[PDB]
RNA sequence: CGCGGGGUGGAGCAGCCUGGUAGCUCGUCGGGCUCAUAACCCGAAGGUCGUCGGUUCAAAUCCGGCCCCCGCAACCA
RNA sequence: CCAUAGGUUAAUGAGGCGAACCGGGGGAACUGAAACAUCUAAGUACCCCGAGGAAAAGAAAUCAACCGAGAUUCCCCCAG
RNA sequence: GUUUAUUAAAAACACAGCACUGUGCAAACACGAAAGUGGACGUAUACGGUGUGACGCCUGCCCGGUGCCGGAAGGUUAAU
RNA sequence: UUGAGCCUUGAUGUGUAGGAUAGGUGGGAGGCUUUGAAGUGUGGACGCCAGUCUGCAUGGAGCCGACCUUGAAAUACCACCCUUUAAUGUUUGAUGUUCUAACGUUGACCCGUAAUCCGGGUUGCGGACAGUGUCUGGUGGGUAGUUUGACUGGGGCGGUC
RNA sequence: AGCUUGACUGCGAGCGUGACGGCGCGAGCAGGUGCGAAAGCAGGUCAUAGUGAUCCGGUGGUUCUGAAUGGAAGGGCCAUC
């Protein structure tokens, strides 16, 4: 090193080897920020469980007080009066066959798409344009249900979605560095207990190999 | 290895100074000979006292053991013939008093079996290690000198 | 006797055991090698056979304390 | 023992498992078989053999 | 009592990370070639890439199980 | 040289014969387990060695249990 | 020539010559709680050891299976 | 001199098609360059010939998506994750050289002693090689103890418990 | 063919058998669910072969035990390989 001036002035506040206690650093997390974009604190977990076998692949989503670090714009594909119930619960766009032409042609202004089972006949024709975005609803993960009003509300309330990468590693954001550091020790447990309930059916003995926590292009914190 | 010095090893450091040395070089030489101690301030005055009770067996011969050096040790330059030529090379010597005498123009008698040669026998006019006992484990250097042809 | 000449630690018998379970007497012999020392009293140097823990008494008390009690047990060094 | 025995828990998961002679080696089928939970002394649905 | 690989016209093997896609050598039925016979070369004919689950618009292929094969394998009283 | 290897002899002590017991050092196998192999035979048998009227052992870094006993040994039990 | 004492006296064993694999000298080889001594007061034209079998003139094929030497390309892989 | 390992540094991605070397994967519109590219030429270099890096004449804040089109799918501006390897720094080994405050001498000489045993004494030569013992894995009849079921109108092929 | 899981839990008078270990069959009671409109019926298969006593340690509950005693290790029960 060789290091950029934006971070060289933050090493004027922090040690290069110490990982700081999240119960003691509660005034320091807001103080190491330097970027022209919003910096975060993200959790890095090592697995496992088998590093190759896809039967032990981990997937899911967990609800948090700040979700992904922002609110989401939710769209709902539903016919008749059940669509007005989702519009009053958390949807900002109601979808129908007239909207399935626009999504296929290329234009979409929403973070999450939910559908009801008799409306899912239309959305089934969008599976290849919604696929590479992770935007496609699927009954086998609950993103298709008759109670669409509760399903749009589950997304609007703020949730984070995950799956493990190659050789068994998984990374997820748990707050902005400017957000209340007092709650990091509380929200980390709500993330961990939910990820621990997501253990595979054929998992045996162990599940976590190592846990680490760091800031965007910045220092690590200790638990 | 952090140690404190107890001897005149001025090429390694000063007396009573704290220096870093290798653990093997300490264990094989500086520790067993009474020249250095591990740098633990509360345990060194004891290791010094342990050396004083072993000094009390020859302290009187560090004071007086040479009739010609009664209060302080002397350095002397040789006065006996170097038994060489202009090439500075010779067959050497076999006589245990044929060398190292520094008062040759005088009625002073050279000591029997008290000479010590730390590097080997003098086979050249070159400057080399040469000493005479005052006691069985206590020695004084003398400076080799080119004399006669 | 092949001993550490300052402590008198000697070869002896017992049971060593095989790689698995079974008895083996085999005769025991402690590790031993030569080392040179100044003695003061003979005004010369000597070679003596010394080993484990016995060389450590010389480490704890010095060569003037340990070697001065030798040459009484019919000692041939 | 060439039978690879399975053990399921009740609807409520409480107490011990129910060990069963139901096979998994030869055919993929429904594992629910409705059995007795002695904490309630009632016939209930049984779940998850892992 | 375990693990790795394999199941493909008549025999023995591909593979992977171009998922929109059955390749091959050897034989057989026929030519090139040849005075034939050898050496080399390439047309033609014939098969559910086993089997039960799974993801999907889609798998012989990948992901889970089974079974028969081909190579390696270990222990308490 | 100092010293040490080495050489005398003054005084004392040892040495050899021992009857069993006693302590120390070495140390099996046949046999037993109805196999044989950890285990057993056994620290027996025997070889090597010293000493008393006997020898061993001894004056708690013991043994207990919130209560205490107060160096060691010999016998009857605890307990097959 | 040697020979199986009292049931085969030899086609058995032995010296010759040939081949090969080791061995630079404190050799390789050998007996030993390990010195030491034998190899040898020898020096690869010497010595160890296993074959075959004096002499004359000669000695075809197979390295897949067994052992041995170097590697472990590729597999399986201990201790700590 | 280098084996393995850890940090630092720098770049990995072209099945295939064109404008095009779509890494994975999740975000995202104003963000980045003032020895800095543009663009046609005399040059250097890797190349999958597309692209990129450097130099000079120069000109000097662009440029880009969205627009426009290509495709299931995007293409400014960015976390997070991962390759193969050298040097700067360094953890731990190996081979070789050299010095010798550990240890060897099948080196000599002197004294015991006009003693081709041996110690001591003096001086040369070797040297962390060797040597001797020790523990764990491997190997290993050279040596020591032991095992190797029963029926079968006998043995043996076959039958059998 | 419809519904369905009695391929039941805890107890059991006993009945048949071999020298014994051990093997085979079980009225019926209690708990609960299932079929049938109901009287009534279900502890598998049309019956008989389809499998190793124990010592060991592992696995999941309990709080019976647990060397000074409050925890713990280890064992016992309960549930199993």
């Amino acid at each position: 090193a060789k290091l950029t001036k934006r971070m060289r002035v933050i090493r004027e506040k922090v040690d290069a080897t110490k990982q700081y206690d999240i119960n003691e650093a509660i005034a320091l997390l807001k103080e190491l920020a330097t970027a022209k974009f919003v910096e975060s604190v993200d959790v890095a977990v090592n697995l496992g469980i088998d590093a190759r076998k896809s039967d032990q692949n981990v997937r899911g989503a967990t609800v948090l007080p700040h979700g992904t670090g922002r609110s989401v714009r939710v769209a709902v594909f539903t016919q008749g009066a059940n669509a007005e119930a989702a519009k009053a619960a958390g949807a900002e766009l109601v979808g129908m066959e007239d909207l399935a032409d626009q999504i296929k042609k290329g234009e979409m202004n929403f973070d999450v798409v939910i559908a009801s089972p008799d409306a899912m006949r239309v959305v089934g024709q969008l599976g290849q344009v919604l696929g590479p975005r992770g935007l496609m609803p699927n009954p086998k993960v609950g993103t298709v249900t008759p109670n669409v009003a509760e399903a749009v509300k589950n997304a609007k309330a703020g949730q984070v979605r995950y799956r493990n990468d190659k050789n068994g590693i998984i990374h997820t954001t748990i707050g902005k560095v400017d957000f209340d550091a007092d709650k990091l020790k509380e929200n980390l447990e709500a993330l961990l207990v939910a990820l621990k309930k997501a253990k595979p059916t054929q998992a045996k003995g162990v599940y976590i190999k190592k846990v680490s926590i760091s800031t965007t292009m910045g220092a690590g914190v200790a638990v | 290895m952090q140690v404190i010095l107890l001897d005149k090893v001025a090429n390694l450091g000063s007396l009573g100074d704290q220096v870093n040395v290798k653990a093997g070089y300490a264990r094989n030489f500086l520790v067993p000979q009474g020249k250095a101690v591990p740098a633990t301030k509360k345990n060194i005055e004891f290791f010094e006292a342990r050396r004083a009770e072993l000094e009390a067996k020859l302290a009187e011969v560090l004071a007086a053991a040479n009739a010609r050096a009664e209060k302080i040790n002397a350095l002397e330059t040789v006065t006996i013939a170097s038994k060489a030529g202009d090439e500075g090379k010779l067959f050497g010597s076999i006589g245990t008093r044929d060398i190292a005498d520094a008062v040759t123009a005088a009625g002073v008698e050279v000591a029997k079996s008290e000479v010590r040669l730390p590097n080997g026998v003098l086979r050249t006019t070159g400057e080399h290690e040469v000493s005479f006992q005052v006691h069985s484990e206590v020695f004084a250097k003398v400076i080799v000198n080119v004399v006669a042809e | 006797s092949r001993v550490c000449q300052v402590t008198g630690k000697r070869p002896v018998t017992g049971n060593n055991r095989s790689h698995a379970l079974n008895a083996t007497k085999r005769r025991f012999l402690p590790n031993l090698h030569s080392h040179r020392f100044w003695v003061e009293s003979e005004k010369r140097f000597v070679t003596l056979r010394v080993s484990a823990k016995g060389m450590r008494v010389i480490d704890k008390k010095g060569i003037d304390t340990v070697l001065a009690e030798l040459r009484a047990r019919g000692e041939k060094y | 023992g060439i039978r690879e025995k399975i053990k399921l828990v009740s609807s409520a998961g409480t107490g011990h498992f129910y060990t069963t002679t139901k096979n998994k080696r030869t055919k993929p089928e429904k594992l629910e078989l409705k059995k007795f939970d002695p904490v309630v002394r009632q016939h209930v649905i049984y779940k998850e053999a892992k």
